[PDB]
């Protein structure tokens, strides 16, 4: 109830980091489609 | 005199809850100020935890 809870909350925050990276991935594919359609 | 009275009051208030705050912080060292869980600590009575 100290070390496991600290590491679990850390792992929850890491999953939130993965969600922010996949939102950045969606920004990336929006950029890719914008440049490809303009070309 | 003001500094001495304030320091004596501060030393008394620190000594009134010195070891128990340390023990509660050592117990609650994983969620101290995490934004999902408030930890109500209570310096409560003897072994009637049920």
């Amino acid at each position: 109830l100290i070390k496991s809870l600290a590491e679990k909350e850390k792992q929850l925050l890491e999953r939130l980091e993965a969600a922010k990276k996949e939102a950045e991935e969606r920004v990336k594919r929006a950029e890719a489609e914008a440049k490809a359609l303009l070309e | 005199t003001r500094q001495k009275q304030e320091l004596e009051e501060e030393l008394a208030l620190a000594q009134a809850y010195l070891e128990p705050l340390e023990r509660l912080a050592a117990l609650a060292h994983g969620l101290d100020k995490s934004p999902f869980l408030r930890v109500i600590p209570f310096l409560l009575t003897e072994k009637e935890l049920p």
